[PDB]
DNA sequence: GGGCTACCTCTCCATGACGGCGAATACCC
DNA sequence: GGGTATTCGCCGTGTACCTCTCCTAGCCC
RNA sequence: CGGAGAGGUA
């Protein structure tokens, strides 16, 4: 499948290629309902 | 209506001695 | 006592390891 | 300033397992 | 099925 492992800096671009979507509230859950 | 549940996190660590590390 | 709502950062807790190694100053002309 | 000491800061310190206990504060009701 | 601590085994 694969050959070697690379590791670098992480690139503000490179990290929001990794992402999908900002996270803006520190709220995780709700408890009342457990759907976040 | 907020009951967030990091208001219910378990300080699962209570009993170590605070200078103790990794952890 | 206890059920509902939530920290959206305040002060002294501490205090009995040792070796080693390397970096960041201290100093002596 | 150039080489040498001295303090200062980090890293580390044996494996596998078996029981048990213990997990939230504040407050205005 | 989450991690700490205490004791114990070799």
């Amino acid at each position: 499948e694969f050959d070697a492992i690379k590791i670098a800096l992480a690139s503000p671009d490179m990290i929001r290629s990794w992402s999908f979507g900002e996270v803006k509230k520190p709220e995780t859950i709700n408890y009342r309902t457990f759907k976040p | 209506k907020y009951e967030d549940v990091m208001h219910r996190v378990v300080n699962h660590a209570h009993q170590r001695n605070p200078n103790k590390k990794w952890s």
